[PDB]
């Protein structure tokens, strides 16, 4: 049967998705939102271009909201606890990816878009190193979505 | 003997928190009192460069 | 940085006598003595209903408080030679309000699910006021933080903007839209709160 | 006072009390002074089998009514570390030939130890063998409860396990939780007194 | 029949409110005093104006009194342990609101004199920021009074 | 129905409220003194008017001590275990207050001196600002005292 | 019967009043030597007036023994439980209210030698302080005392 | 005959499998990424070969997806006591074998882009210890995928 | 029928007498011999003078001394905790009073050597600032007897 | 029927070892490239030589290996419990062992790279003091494969 | 009759007694490399009548094992349950006064070897200060020789 | 008949033993190869003789191992349950004695060969204090061998 109040796990876990993607993310949109307000005014030009990593933090946000619908879907009142464990580990670990993807984007967006405001012809690689940044976010993701559905 | 106990701190499940208190406050106090006694500022200045 | 690097030294303490009582748990053969059933059977939601509203509360207003300094300092620094910068850019401070504002939206919604139980017998006895209660400071939790990382990101970005600004007006335009990105932020922890309560109930 | 024992084989059961006092009228009487010394007892209810037991002390017809208490013991596996144990629930009384049953307070354990409570009956200053409804004009006062239904190879109590485990969850509740709170209010401070002051005007 | 330490949660919610009041006042005072103290040898006349953020803090100060008199005199023994948790929550999340309304508003406080010694034109955006925190507060206070008795 | 151990409650609140009324005094007098100390270098006719805040730091001592003997005249062995709750919460919660108030009087106090140095009628705005955050001290004592009694 | 170690929260008052009393008369005389030693360079005309910081440290450090010895007289083996937690209270609080006010005549008093050094009339707002701070000892005192003989 | 609710361990264990290689990862993105972005201008030809480390990086997050997704495809409630920790051990050694990979990683690209900015030959030592560090995680793999399957 | 290992109490009662005493009238040696040695390049005719504070602070040894085997004496197996412990916070307290003595003393035999290598009146002065110190540790000695033969 | 939790005492030992081997690499190879770094801008002649305690970097790799496999292969389902503790404490032994020597190896590293930038022929004496620290890693390889075989 | 476990004091209190000693000695040894190499320059004809520190340390040595082998003496795993306890008292208190002799004979011998770099006549006076903190060593030796014979 | 957790202590024992003595050496060998490096630039001579302390580090090398054959020889799987504990302080006190012996060689053979720099002669007297610091390894081991014989 389903033992006494066994949906704890998951309901913690929903919450961990989420909040740690709230850090990822929020950082994400902190560093390079400021960084490019302060180039907007050499050259503005090349804003839209330089904010590409902000929209991108906002995916690792969407990464959390994936794995937070996914854990209040399948919560419900007859939980075996081992869904729930699923469940926590699951938003635990894509939380946290986006917690460092954030700061490498966050960091590294600052540097990219300083650089490609010292000279144009940077601005794709500064992407590709920004992509790599996402396809850690995505390995995050991915961990999640197999323990959401085991 | 028959394996008898003694009381060890009969009702000990709160006298207990209030030596865990007690051992705090104590703490804090004498941390306060070692970081402003390890790291208090003389002035020790304007003859300092007389013996020096 | 002496102060804290005692808060850094009973932090390693605290850990350091976790990891001894850990071992010596097994070392002594301690019979399952910390029975986490126990604990959660003689825990009581009304710690976890309390918790979400205060917290959801206290964490969207703290958040809120970062967000009015950062762009408020910024704005009326930058006025001193440049007074046009307010005219456009004191609507950070209504938009940090406004995540406050949803802060308090998830209060009310937490506060519409609280009540008392005052029964003793923990076995099957209130078995949807854990579920219900877990999910309450659940959704404080994740109200708070998600309100405290859109406030500190807002307040900054706010402050660049507000001194970008002074050197030419026209760039407000074209960076005023970081904010809805954080406005996001707010949005999904409002959401993901709402699935919270949506499917709970004490029994 | 020496402890009392159920001698069949081998012995099977042991229990020792200091005292212990039973109302009948809320007119408490003292059969420890008429126990542990006494070698007279009617044990005719008692039995004994591996898990599955009886227990009967039977006393004089006091106040014109013929007194017995009762126990059924019984192993409980726990697969948690695949480990026999004991847990009591239970106490049936009769009296003049009428029959009642009385709840038991939190009595369990490890089969491969003995057990002890302080105090043990139905008033809470006391133990807690209270039942359901049922407030009676009876009373069980026992100081000193020792037990070991089980395992008993020898005369000889095996250590006894603390009934109060290590802690009072009671308090432990508001413990944590305040915990919880002053860490939050920690951060709080140290940002509260991140203030410092500025340097002269600029004129 | 109730739980022990019934009022004690009580008696903690009302310290809890006084106190984190008392710290958000004493900080919006103690930064603003030193902004004025210092600044009026060169600009005298905005002496009788820089009262402003003074009773500002006063204000979030007065968010006490309301709230740690509904419990004191509204406190009592018999409690089913569910009010007293209510007033412990309440205090805190009422009381620290308004502490991290004096964290803003001293510093304010601070920024605006010096901004409005410079010239006096930037003192009503000063004082828009500053009904702002007074909001906030305010916004405590009335989660506080649904508390009080939900 | 009354846990032992109640005096401790009582005791500790006296012990607590004097303890942090000593502590807010000792930082008023210490930062004052100081700043007068280095004062009067110049100006000697400034004392009358830099004592005002040793003489309100007195007065937040009279408030820890009032406390004090209150709390204790309510005390022995078997207490209720109820009022001494009360007891052990104000006079923790008033005595902080106190260590708050006290200390942004000694931070605007240090202020205050240097401002006064070469422009006599700030006077007006150091003793404005020094009666108001001592009414915070006795904002803080009205609840102390209601508890007391409650 | 009696609860355990309850003839010794008194013994730990003793030790604890020595304990902070201590602290505060070694800061104290520390701070105040450090300046008199260094304007008797200059002025060693006036090291006995400079002498009276350290008399009156002297004198807290009486105010310390003065609870220490009536806590040590007031002490046997069969304390009933709340006599014992008051001289605990009692101890520890006046031990720290002398180490505060310690604290604060150490430092204005080498900031008031320092400033005394061109001036001898500064000597009677450093003794207005000063005074002021034993009556802040003496009131932690009076507590210790009403506690010790509860 | 298995204690109940193993499975969680393993759940743990891919948890922190994943969690400490993305750390890692992050690490090294952010350090070579703010490294190229500020010396592609001086030197735009090593573009092309700076993105070297960064897929190493990569190749440590890879790492943690797949002994996340090996532990998802042996977990189950239903192990025999004997192989979920297996999963919690494997994880946390590879997990922390990609954060020193990432760390060492990071750094050794940040001394060595400008190593080859400087002067371009210094290259082929330069990926030798990439190839290092590399050569660490494999043997981080081998225990790991030793324990994961035994 | 004692309480558990009454008698360590006591044998850690005369290691807190050695444990502090040794800090300070280490501390004491410590910094005098920096002032001292440092300073006698120029006029080491006051070699004499500055011996004083050394002896000075041995006294704190002395003490520590008496304290010390006034215990070892008193010390047995069946103590039934009401001596022992007495002892525990006699060394404790003892022990840190010489600390706070020799920390005192220290600095201001530094400060008064310091002052005196200008101007030899100072010696005398100087070496009553001392004398206030160890009229402390009499303190602490006195309370250390009465506790010892209590 | 051997007690339950039993073959981890084996699993974490193996962990252990190899992590604490992690670490101390990636802090060989840290300095190491920092160093390699430094020489290389002026003296190329001496990259491949450089190149030598990079190779150095990886035996405390190797070492781990070694100790972590062979714990791997001794693991079984049901231990014995004497054989497991050795495990343990031979892996931590030889794995905390090695990270000191990679903490050696790395700063020793710095040494000899500071060392021949002006003389090549250091080299030898920098490859000596080299060779003196990688001798304590075989140390605890020795002591950790006796206690694997006791 | 004695319980298990009780001989565990024995080593504790052993190792206790010449670990701090050892501690203590290695800061010596360790300020005198630098200061007998700073002398070394300008009078390197006096560096042996400086070596007597490094005896003391030596004697400090002495001093902690003769205390240590005494304790191995009586220990035994039948210990009477009272003299091991005395064996942990002793142990730690020469251990800690070999600290507390350890820094104060360090800043002490480093303050005079630099004064008397330049003084020839400190000779005496550095080494008669020196002999002091060898005298709180003795006295440090004379309560564990105390508590070895009780 | 023994409790299943006999070794525990033995083999954690050797492990502090020989883990401690390997921190010591490598910080020794560290200090030294940092100084060594340094003195070789400036020139060449003793770069072969400034081995010795080097070879002074390994003998704190050969102690821990010496005191690691003594544990795994005294070690079994049913220890009488009063040596293990023997083991494990046996191992702490030399290991840490080994560190002692560690950092004292390094930081004063550190001092020693720049010392020598400009002074051929400070040689000899360096390695005499060098050869003090393995008395104190030597005085360790003593305690350790006792240890061992029990």
């Amino acid at each position: 049967n389903n033992p006494e109040y066994s949906s704890f796990f998951g309901v913690m876990g929903a919450s961990s998705a989420m909040v740690f993607s709230a850090m990822g993310a929020a950082y994400g949109t902190a560093k390079s939102g400021t960084g490019i307000a302060a180039m907007s005014v050499m050259r503005p030009e090349l804003i839209m271009k330089s904010i590409i990593p902000v929209v991108m933090a906002g995916i690792i946000a969407i990464y959390g909201l994936v794995v937070a619908v996914l854990i209040a879907n399948s919560l419900t009142d007859g939980i075996t606890l081992y869904r729930s464990f699923l469940q926590l580990g699951a938003g635990l670990s894509v939380g946290l990816s986006g917690l460092a993807a954030g700061f490498a984007i966050g960091i590294v967006g600052d540097a990219g878009v300083r650089g490609t405001a010292q000279q144009p012809r940077l601005f794709v690689g500064m992407i590709l190193i920004l992509i790599f940044a996402e396809v850690l976010g995505l390995y995050g993701l991915i961990v999640a979505l197999i323990l959401s559905t085991k | 003997p028959y394996n008898l106990a003694y009381k060890y701190n009969l009702e000990y499940s709160v006298v207990f928190n209030l030596v865990l208190w007690i051992m705090i406050g104590l703490a804090l106090a004498v941390i306060i009192t070692s970081y402003n006694i390890w790291n208090m500022d003389p002035g020790y200045d304007s003859i300092i460069y007389r013996m020096t | 940085t002496g102060l804290e690097l005692l808060y850094l030294g009973i932090f390693v303490a605290f850990w350091a006598c976790m990891v001894v009582v850990g071992i010596c748990y097994t070392i002594f053969d301690l019979g399952f003595r910390f029975d986490v059933a126990w604990f959660l059977t003689e825990t009581s939601p009304f710690m976890w209903s309390n918790l979400g509203i205060g917290l959801a509360i206290s964490l969207s207003v703290v958040g809120a408080a970062w967000g009015i300094y950062i762009t408020g300092s910024s704005i009326i620094g930058g006025g001193v030679k440049a007074p046009r910068i307010k005219t456009k850019n004191l609507v950070s401070i209504i938009f940090c309000e406004a995540v406050a504002i949803y802060g308090i939206i998830m209060a009310i919604v937490i506060s519409n699910m609280a009540e008392p139980f005052s029964a003793t017998e923990p076995k099957a006895i209130g078995h949807r006021n854990y579920h219900a209660g877990y999910s309450m400071f659940g959704a404080g939790l994740t109200v708070g933080l998600s309100n405290l990382f859109c406030g500190v990101c807002v307040g900054i970005v706010g402050s660049g903007a507000a001194l970008a600004d002074a050197q030419n007006p026209s760039l407000f335009v074209k960076i005023l839209i970081v904010e809805i990105f954080g406005s996001a932020i707010g949005l999904f922890g409002v959401i993901v709160a709402i699935l919270q309560t949506s499917r709970v109930k004490m029994g | 006072h020496p402890p009392v024992s159920y001698n069949d084989t081998a012995p099977r059961i042991l229990f020792w009390a200091q005292n212990f006092s039973v109302a009948y009228k809320d007119e408490w009487k003292d059969l420890t002074s008429l126990t542990f010394g006494v070698e007279n007892l009617n044990l005719t209810g008692s039995f004994w089998n591996d898990s599955f037991a009886m227990l009967s002390l039977t006393y004089e017809p006091l106040f014109g009514a013929t007194v017995t208490f009762k126990f059924i013991l019984a192993s409980r596996f726990y697969p948690v570390s695949a480990r026999y144990w004991f847990a009591m629930e239970r106490l049936e009384i009769h009296s003049n030939g009428s029959v009642a049953h009385f709840n038991v307070s939190q009595v369990t354990g490890p089969s491969i130890y003995s057990f002890h409570c302080e105090y043990v009956s139905s008033v809470s200053k006391k133990g807690n063998l209270l039942v359901t409804n049922v407030p009676s004009v009876w009373q069980m006062t026992l100081h000193n409860f020792q037990i070991q239904a089980f395992n008993v190879t020898g005369e000889q109590f095996s250590y006894a396990s603390d009934c109060a485990g290590f802690f009072s969850p009671g308090i432990w509740m508001g413990l944590l939780t305040t915990l919880f709170m002053l860490f939050i209010f920690t951060y709080g401070l140290h940002m509260i007194l991140s203030l410092k002051t500025m340097d002269r005007f600029d004129d």
